[PDB]
DNA sequence: TACGAGGTTTTAGAGCTGTGTTGTTTCGAATGGTTCCAAAACCTCGTA
DNA sequence: TACGAGGTTTTGGAACCATTCGAAACAACACAGCTCTAAAACCTCGTA
DNA sequence: TTTACTACTCGTTCTGGTGTTTCTCG
DNA sequence: AAACACCAGAACGAGTAGTAAATTGG
């Protein structure tokens, strides 16, 4: 089944090297397909546990080694049970897991 | 090389940024990771593309299917270089033995006829299924008696009426034409990814429509489209196309596995190519049962 | 089994009313027993699903109605599978689910 | 159908369709080309923005469009499902190339390369080494079994860059040579795919991991062009040599008794080599620096 | 009113902030939510408390057990006002009928004797278990024959040897003394939470040690401590106390449920009090089986 | 053991143990009290910091410590497991209070309250209403079956604050009266728990949800103290009346023919009322404003 | 008469709690594999 | 004799992937409840 | 000894803006 | 047309510090 993967990070910004690490890590996270759930919180949709293992391996390879960075993997059913006290859910297809995606008329 | 099939219908601009397909309509901006996209299908003739996005799409082996003014597919991108050892695969393809090619084509045409017979069997049309099964036994190497044509004729006449023919311009025939050029695109992409060429195929002695190998491998998989077109024979073309788009979201039983059509097509193509070029594999089996 | 409850919020700070709402919400979150997992991210340990239902009811009662606030409930086993790329896990008993807690000598 | 002009898009531009005209809306100047005079549209740079309307019309007018990647190398091409360009037939011819004609054309090409190396070495006043390379040229045979090309390219490099030189090293001269050779390889691959023939089936080169065997085989005589520029600026960092290497695009060379730009020379050379290989004629091009 | 049992052994300061027990040692600062804490046990005589924390602890019905210099419990806080309708419960307790009190005390003393018999049975000491079971039948209302004392005597002599006595000063006897003043604290807290009083109990005609009702209800639950002390008879006092602290983390089968000792104590106390004051309930059953 | 002094801690302080001395380390001044002269330690405010060493020593010296909450109401008390204070025996006496003695003491107390209300009403020059209340005082009976207290109270309130005044109203006079009554109730409850008796068993009040029935029963005669202060500052906001109400702590009143602070009056009054109820003596205190 | 001082029970939800249970998720371990590339391994032989 | 110009296979590992499956986990629902506060009755019987 | 309020003040986070560069076997 | 570097420059998110107040039936 489809996995979801939430990465939460707090990184120092005191030194220019730390800001380099933060910028490069954000670039990597966006390039690998992480949607901003909130500020400093990112989510990625994975097809299966093999993708999750590959992605955690890639993250360990590209670990900035600064700040506090944690990962939690939850099933898509578990992620769908998330309660929204306020704000609006992100309705982009990147969050959704539909195989057949229509940009425009859905013929329905 | 992913799961999402992306269909674009509205005037917009398609761009690239950080491994993403940047879709920027005047109303919405919407980003899709390139790893997820498997097929990109641009029906509307108002989409504005960029060349860097095209390069990145062909880098990830993403099928890109352009469409005409009537929203029917007209062309599709295939990469020159899809496999690292492409030269070796092409050289091995050039040296394909005629005996092995004939044997594998016989196997796949038997698979096609058998799938047609099974579909007629499950369709509660028992009688014609037995006739197709009988025609299957009469088939031999290279099909001298054209039993494949006879099976197709009885199949179509039983499903769509005796008056129906493949060359007719009726709506459900355009539906099959749309379906078969959606399967052919994926099969051509997979045979290119395997390093081979679509031009040189098993049959017709290299008399090529540029999709000879893909059209030859497609044969067992045409009942997939034929079933969807058949059970929606009453609906109009748009509804039948909408239902045809469900091959990208439906799981089919292949090799004792419930795999989606993309994976089945990929694995079948790879196994057929490995059975041909190296003679070190067994012919695959796809069953519509 | 023991549940864990992660609350993530982004709240506006443009107006004095928004800052008041943020301050009151943080006070409420800390008073109800939320440990700061990271900045803007809090976690609460719940004994069971009854506690989870009661706590989401309390949060809905005390909803600041500003910003984007979301809740995810995961099992303690799921929370234990969290991967720490960097930083140190919080080892306070508040994070732990041990019934018998020793401050000092554990007699072992 | 398809006319005669090949339109190459190498700069930032937006291409649009209008009343059977392709609108090359470059930043510097806007041009309009009638769609009946265009035979191949080669989008080599990645700065191009194109429309689906243009793609549809170019397919209907039976035009072949070839997309290249960041390295200005052909990466994809648009294949219509039904109506095909003439260049497709070239593939068939490439599949049937006799051994002897390939032998003869490769031998002539490598003879040109060896003669060019000898000419340049004589130009740099190394007359003894030039005479040695000329003798190795007399030692040539069919398909070069005695490896005269290898020893010629050893004397050439040791004469130009010292006896301590080695292509496996990681100095600046080697990097510049690699970059210029990449430039020429990109040019020759683009002109090979324009002719409709593949780069993965070569006259002599048979490397599996090489996907530009034909491109390398044809570009062999032109290597001294890069070698001369690298040697002329040997005592410089890589960026200066690259800035000087970009002059090959805007320079002129003598080919067929005329002063032609190097891109036109490459295109005409590739077309004549493919013509000679197709057995239509036996004329082999001659390029001498 | 929670699950965590908090034991403090080091010199520190205990304070209050936002429903939290602020524990600030010179090394570490550590915060515990008051809702989680069930028992707070201060063995070390160097802990510095504050009155606000004491008020907030008694507000949440958190057991606070102070300890002497030898780390043994010496006192514990019980709230004056633990139930809203405390006056009604006290008035109903004052009007407890002697018949109902005698019947319920007979039921609970039978539960105690039966639990002792079962523990001796599972202890592979079959013979003495039968004697205790026989003594159970001889027991009548208010136990005129002191069969409860006879059962306790055989129980202790069988578990800890015939020479062992309850009044001896041996180590495992101090272990039972420590255990029984840990259950008695919880039972006193629960009977106060029920609105009742510990002073007026079932037996002895209100001759009170201030814990008469709690000590009366505790009777079926003493085998819990007796088992842990028995199976660790070899170890020293500190190890036996460490194992005794496991009653707060171990689940016991009560009323067909696997509940922790706190919930079992609360349920048993509430059901006994409801069977007494209103005569509208059935006597509970706790089984060590 | 336990001596005579009752030590009340009502201000911010740190209490510590030292060589059999309690160290009242208040901010203003530091005091030391020998642990043999202390009988009850009443920690009424929540600003106090205490040590476990003090708790242990106070338990060993058989001292009763009583913790009060933010509202300065007794909320908990420390009960040693083994050695008990004398006040515990008082509970037994409270359980056995004859109906007739409770009748007599309650009637005397409410007679004092009615006489005090009449005296104050006469003091405010309402002589006719004072005479009416005095007549209702003559109408008193055992346990006040004719509800002379209620009618006297309504006359009192309608005379002081107008006929439109009602207790259920939400004006500032009612809030001030409630706050002052809460002050007196806290005082009387603290002095009742000091005597060892419970506040949940009252002479007349039997409200389930009231946990200070006996405190209310004793504080009835002292209500005119609050009423006079509220009436004297009727035309003011609640904060001003509260600031004036805080003067009852630092004022003096005539009791037993001496000018005593109101806290001492309350303590001595409570002790004498409990003495009269214990049937040790039949003297009833008399407080008149 | 009505209100309402002095009070006492009744209800009526509101918020809170812990454990069983039955079917249905879920988790890795397993099972087949798939490209891709950089480092070897080989050829000829002419000049150092 | 060696190196390396012109080259070609060969071979590990690295990274990636999709479906199964068997036992263990988990999620609301369902239970037995619990405490607590306010909002209604009810009483007596003076003084408007 | 707490809470409740008010600033202030640093860290943390992301977006917009401004250049500079964009073919490294065969 | 896109990546990569650098900065600003507003939005979030907590921690600290100074001040005022702390019994609202019976
Ligand atoms: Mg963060
Ligand atoms: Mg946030």
């Amino acid at each position: 089944r489809y996995m979801r993967m939430i990465l939460m990070f707090d990184m120092p910004t005191d030194t220019a090297e730390e800001r380099k690490a933060y910028r490069k890590f954000r670039k990597f996270l966006l390039s690998e397909g992480f949607i901003m759930h909130q500020f400093s919180v990112y989510s990625k949709l994975l097809l299966n546990h093999t993708a999750n293992t590959a992605m955690v391996g890639r993250l360990k390879a590209n670990n900035p080694k600064k700040g506090n960075i944690t990962i939690l993997t939850v099933t898509e059913k578990q992620f769908a049970r998330m309660i929204y006290l306020y704000g609006d859910k992100n309705t982009s297809i990147a969050n959704s897991e539909e195989r057949l995606v229509f940009l425009g008329d859905n013929y329905c | 090389a992913g799961w999402r099939t992306v269909v674009v219908n509205i005037h917009s601009k398609l761009s690239y940024k950080n491994n993403h397909l940047i879709f920027r309509n005047s109303y919405k901006t919407e980003m899709i990771h390139l790893s997820e996209i498997d097929i990109l299908l641009l029906e509307t003739t108002d989409i504005v593309l960029t060349t860097m996005l095209v390069k990145r799409l062909v880098d990830e082996n993403i099928l890109v299917i352009f469409c005409d003014d009537k929203r029917l597919p007209t062309a599709f991108l295939t990469p020159y270089y899809a496999r690292h050892d492409s030269s070796l695969q092409i050289a091995r393809q050039i040296a394909w033995k005629e005996n092995v090619k004939c044997e594998v084509w016989t196997a796949i045409i038997a698979q096609k006829i058998l799938n047609q017979s099974y579909y007629l069997g499950e369709c509660s049309f028992f009688e014609k299924s037995q006739s197709i099964m009988e025609l299957y036994h009469g088939l031999e190497r290279f099909d001298p008696s054209n039993r494949e044509g006879h099976s197709a004729r009885i199949y179509f006449n039983t499903l769509f009426g005796n008056d129906f023919t493949r060359e007719s311009d009726n709506d459900i025939n355009a539906a099959l034409d749309y379906g078969y050029t959606l399967l052919l695109s994926m099969f051509a992409r997979e045979v290119v990814v395997c390093g081979c060429m679509t031009q040189i195929g098993l049959k017709h002695a290299n008399q090529f429509n540029q999709f000879n190998l893909a059209s030859d491998i497609m044969e067992p998989f045409r009942p997939i489209i034929d079933r969807i077109v058949y059970q929606n024979r009453h609906n109009n073309f748009v509804k039948i196309k909408k239902e045809l788009f469900s091959i990208f979201s439906e799981t089919y039983l292949y090799n004792g596995k419930e795999m989606y059509l993309s994976n089945i097509v990929s694995d079948y193509t790879k196994k057929v190519i490995k059975a041909l070029n190296q003679l070190g594999e067994e012919i695959p089996e796809f069953r519509i049962l």
